[PDB]
Protein backbone atom coordinates (compact mmCIF):
# COMPACT_ATOMS: atom_id res chain seq x y z
CA UNK A 1 0.00 0.00 0.00
CA UNK A 2 0.97 3.67 -0.55
CA UNK A 3 1.68 6.10 2.44
CA UNK A 4 2.99 9.88 2.66
CA UNK A 5 5.70 10.87 4.48
CA UNK A 6 5.94 14.89 5.18
CA UNK A 7 8.48 17.07 6.48
CA UNK A 8 7.43 20.84 7.88
CA UNK A 9 8.44 22.24 4.72
CA UNK A 10 9.89 20.07 1.75
CA UNK A 11 8.09 18.08 -0.97
CA UNK A 12 5.72 14.93 0.04
CA UNK A 13 7.27 11.19 -0.61
CA UNK A 14 5.63 8.57 -1.37
CA UNK A 15 6.55 5.24 0.10
CA UNK A 16 5.64 1.41 -0.94
CA UNK A 17 5.10 -0.34 2.34
CA UNK A 18 2.88 -3.24 4.49
CA UNK A 19 1.01 -3.62 7.09
CA UNK A 20 3.43 -5.77 8.81
CA UNK A 21 6.39 -3.46 8.28
CA UNK A 22 8.39 -2.02 11.70
CA UNK A 23 8.56 1.72 11.94
CA UNK A 24 12.21 0.66 11.57
CA UNK A 25 11.47 -1.04 8.12
CA UNK A 26 9.76 2.58 6.91
CA UNK A 27 13.10 4.49 7.99
CA UNK A 28 15.04 2.35 6.25
CA UNK A 29 12.97 2.90 3.23
CA UNK A 30 13.25 6.83 3.78
CA UNK A 31 16.93 6.12 4.03
CA UNK A 32 16.93 4.39 0.71
CA UNK A 33 14.52 7.05 -0.69
CA UNK A 34 16.79 9.97 0.65
CA UNK A 35 19.68 9.21 2.07
CA UNK A 36 18.78 10.13 5.77
CA UNK A 37 20.14 7.57 8.98
CA UNK A 38 16.92 5.69 10.69
CA UNK A 39 18.77 7.50 13.66
CA UNK A 40 18.62 10.93 12.51
CA UNK A 41 14.53 10.28 12.02
CA UNK A 42 11.32 10.53 14.09
CA UNK A 43 8.04 9.52 13.20
CA UNK A 44 4.69 11.08 14.08
CA UNK A 45 1.18 9.89 13.10
CA UNK A 46 -1.60 11.92 14.52
CA UNK A 47 -0.20 12.65 17.69
CA UNK A 48 2.11 9.78 18.58
CA UNK A 49 5.53 9.13 18.07
CA UNK A 50 6.06 5.94 16.51
CA UNK A 51 8.32 3.47 18.10
CA UNK A 52 11.00 1.44 15.98
CA UNK A 53 9.91 -2.11 17.28
CA UNK A 54 5.82 -1.38 16.38
CA UNK A 55 4.44 -2.04 13.20
CA UNK A 56 2.09 -0.06 11.00
CA UNK A 57 -0.39 -2.28 11.72
CA UNK A 58 0.03 -1.92 15.45
CA UNK A 59 -1.06 1.63 14.89
CA UNK A 60 -3.99 0.57 12.87
CA UNK A 61 -2.13 2.89 10.04
CA UNK A 62 -4.28 2.56 6.35
CA UNK A 63 -3.55 3.36 3.02
CA UNK A 64 -2.79 7.06 1.54
CA UNK A 65 -1.61 7.92 5.84
CA UNK A 66 0.55 10.67 6.39
CA UNK A 67 3.64 10.47 8.36
CA UNK A 68 5.25 13.22 9.49
CA UNK A 69 9.17 13.25 9.41
CA UNK A 70 11.16 15.60 11.53
CA UNK A 71 15.44 15.28 11.92
CA UNK A 72 17.18 14.71 15.35
CA UNK B 1 -13.96 9.05 36.53
CA UNK B 2 -14.81 11.55 38.99
CA UNK B 3 -14.84 15.12 39.38
CA UNK B 4 -11.72 15.75 41.30
CA UNK B 5 -9.65 13.75 39.16
CA UNK B 6 -10.97 15.49 36.55
CA UNK B 7 -10.08 18.87 37.97
CA UNK B 8 -6.63 17.61 38.65
CA UNK B 9 -6.38 16.41 35.00
CA UNK B 10 -7.23 20.02 33.67
CA UNK B 11 -4.86 22.06 36.08
CA UNK B 12 -2.50 23.60 33.55
CA UNK B 13 -5.62 24.35 31.74
CA UNK B 14 -6.60 28.41 31.08
CA UNK B 15 -10.31 28.08 31.60
CA UNK B 16 -10.27 24.82 34.24
CA UNK B 17 -13.70 25.46 35.23
CA UNK B 18 -15.34 25.49 31.82
CA UNK B 19 -13.39 22.84 30.37
CA UNK B 20 -14.40 20.22 33.27
CA UNK B 21 -18.13 21.24 32.82
CA UNK B 22 -18.40 20.48 28.94
CA UNK B 23 -16.79 17.56 30.00
CA UNK B 24 -18.97 16.62 33.06
CA UNK B 25 -21.33 17.09 30.87
CA UNK B 26 -20.54 14.67 27.59
CA UNK B 27 -19.62 11.59 30.28
CA UNK B 28 -22.62 12.12 31.32
CA UNK B 29 -24.69 11.35 28.25
CA UNK B 30 -22.02 9.47 26.59
CA UNK B 31 -20.99 7.13 29.25
CA UNK B 32 -18.06 5.18 27.11
CA UNK B 33 -16.11 8.21 26.42
CA UNK B 34 -13.53 8.96 29.24
CA UNK B 35 -10.80 11.60 30.07
CA UNK B 36 -7.32 10.79 30.23
CA UNK B 37 -4.08 12.83 30.19
CA UNK B 38 -1.70 11.99 28.03
CA UNK B 39 1.53 13.91 25.60
CA UNK B 40 0.48 15.16 22.53
CA UNK B 41 2.75 15.11 19.92
CA UNK B 42 2.40 17.72 17.00
CA UNK B 43 3.68 17.43 13.50
CA UNK B 44 6.53 19.38 14.08
CA UNK B 45 8.06 17.37 16.82
CA UNK B 46 6.99 19.51 20.01
CA UNK B 47 4.91 17.79 22.58
CA UNK B 48 2.37 19.01 24.99
CA UNK B 49 0.48 17.34 27.99
CA UNK B 50 -3.39 17.61 26.74
CA UNK B 51 -6.27 15.78 28.47
CA UNK B 52 -8.62 14.18 25.53
CA UNK B 53 -11.99 12.08 25.49
CA UNK B 54 -11.23 8.92 24.17
CA UNK B 55 -14.16 6.07 23.58
CA UNK B 56 -16.93 4.89 21.32
CA UNK B 57 -19.78 7.10 20.55
CA UNK B 58 -23.28 4.83 19.19
CA UNK B 59 -24.18 5.69 15.86
CA UNK B 60 -27.06 3.72 14.19
CA UNK B 61 -26.88 2.78 10.68
CA UNK B 62 -28.81 0.20 8.57
CA UNK B 63 -30.57 -1.04 11.59
CA UNK B 64 -27.70 -1.98 13.94
CA UNK B 65 -25.97 0.33 16.13
CA UNK B 66 -21.82 1.08 15.49
CA UNK B 67 -19.54 2.01 18.57
CA UNK B 68 -17.38 4.42 16.37
CA UNK B 69 -13.67 4.66 18.74
CA UNK B 70 -12.57 8.44 18.50
CA UNK B 71 -10.59 10.91 20.16
CA UNK B 72 -11.24 14.05 21.16
CA UNK B 73 -7.94 16.05 22.44
CA UNK B 74 -8.37 19.18 24.03
CA UNK B 75 -6.02 21.98 23.87
CA UNK B 76 -4.91 24.41 26.54
CA UNK B 77 -7.12 27.06 25.47
CA UNK B 78 -9.79 25.09 25.49
CA UNK B 79 -13.16 26.08 25.06
CA UNK B 80 -11.61 28.95 22.76
CA UNK B 81 -9.86 27.10 19.63
CA UNK B 82 -12.00 23.64 18.56
CA UNK B 83 -10.60 19.68 19.80
CA UNK B 84 -8.34 17.86 17.57
CA UNK B 85 -10.80 14.89 16.33
CA UNK B 86 -9.87 11.69 15.25
CA UNK B 87 -12.06 8.15 14.43
CA UNK B 88 -9.42 5.42 15.64
CA UNK B 89 -10.36 2.48 13.79
CA UNK B 90 -9.36 -0.92 15.28
CA UNK B 91 -7.44 -4.30 13.42
CA UNK B 92 -11.49 -5.26 12.54
CA UNK B 93 -12.03 -1.75 10.84
CA UNK B 94 -11.44 0.40 7.69
CA UNK B 95 -11.56 4.25 7.34
CA UNK B 96 -13.52 4.97 4.55
CA UNK B 97 -12.49 8.28 3.39
CA UNK B 98 -14.34 11.12 2.20
CA UNK B 99 -16.02 14.22 2.88
CA UNK B 100 -15.31 14.21 6.73
CA UNK B 101 -12.65 11.96 7.41
CA UNK B 102 -9.66 11.74 5.50
CA UNK B 103 -6.79 8.61 5.24
CA UNK B 104 -5.62 9.41 8.97
CA UNK B 105 -8.85 9.49 10.74
CA UNK B 106 -8.93 13.34 10.83
CA UNK B 107 -12.54 14.34 11.42
CA UNK B 108 -14.02 17.00 9.35
CA UNK B 109 -17.06 18.73 10.09
CA UNK B 110 -19.05 22.46 9.74
CA UNK B 111 -19.05 22.29 13.96
CA UNK B 112 -15.53 22.61 14.00
CA UNK B 113 -14.82 24.95 11.08
CA UNK B 114 -16.93 27.42 12.61
CA UNK B 115 -16.11 26.76 16.34
CA UNK B 116 -16.94 29.81 18.49
CA UNK B 117 -17.34 29.68 22.67
CA UNK B 118 -20.26 29.65 24.16
CA UNK B 119 -22.67 28.58 20.89
CA UNK B 120 -20.02 25.74 20.21
CA UNK B 121 -19.63 23.12 23.30
CA UNK B 122 -18.08 19.28 23.38
CA UNK B 123 -21.75 17.54 23.65
CA UNK B 124 -22.73 19.81 20.31
CA UNK B 125 -20.14 18.42 18.57
CA UNK B 126 -20.46 15.02 19.33
CA UNK B 127 -24.54 14.79 18.42
CA UNK B 128 -23.47 16.77 15.14
CA UNK B 129 -20.85 13.80 14.58
CA UNK B 130 -23.14 11.39 15.52
CA UNK B 131 -25.91 12.48 12.91
CA UNK B 132 -22.97 13.03 10.00
CA UNK B 133 -21.73 9.35 10.58
CA UNK B 134 -24.97 8.10 10.25
CA UNK B 135 -25.65 9.27 7.20
CA UNK B 136 -21.92 9.09 5.60
CA UNK B 137 -20.17 6.15 7.67
CA UNK B 138 -16.73 6.78 7.98
CA UNK B 139 -15.71 3.00 8.69
CA UNK B 140 -16.70 -0.35 7.60
CA UNK B 141 -16.12 -3.76 9.55
CU1 LIG C 1 19.26 1.08 2.63
CU1 LIG D 1 -21.41 15.38 4.61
Amino acid sequence: MQIFVKTLTGKTITLEVEPSDTIENVKAKIQDKEGIPPDQQRLIFAGKQLEDGRTLSDYNIQKESTLHLVLR
Amino acid sequence: VSESQLKKMVSKYKYRDLTVRETVNVITLYKDLKPVLDSYVFNDGSSRELMNLTGTIPVPYRGNTYNIPICLWLLDTYPYNPPICFVKPTSSMTIKTGKHVDANGKIYLPYLHEWKHPQSDLLGLIQVMIVVFGDEPPVFS
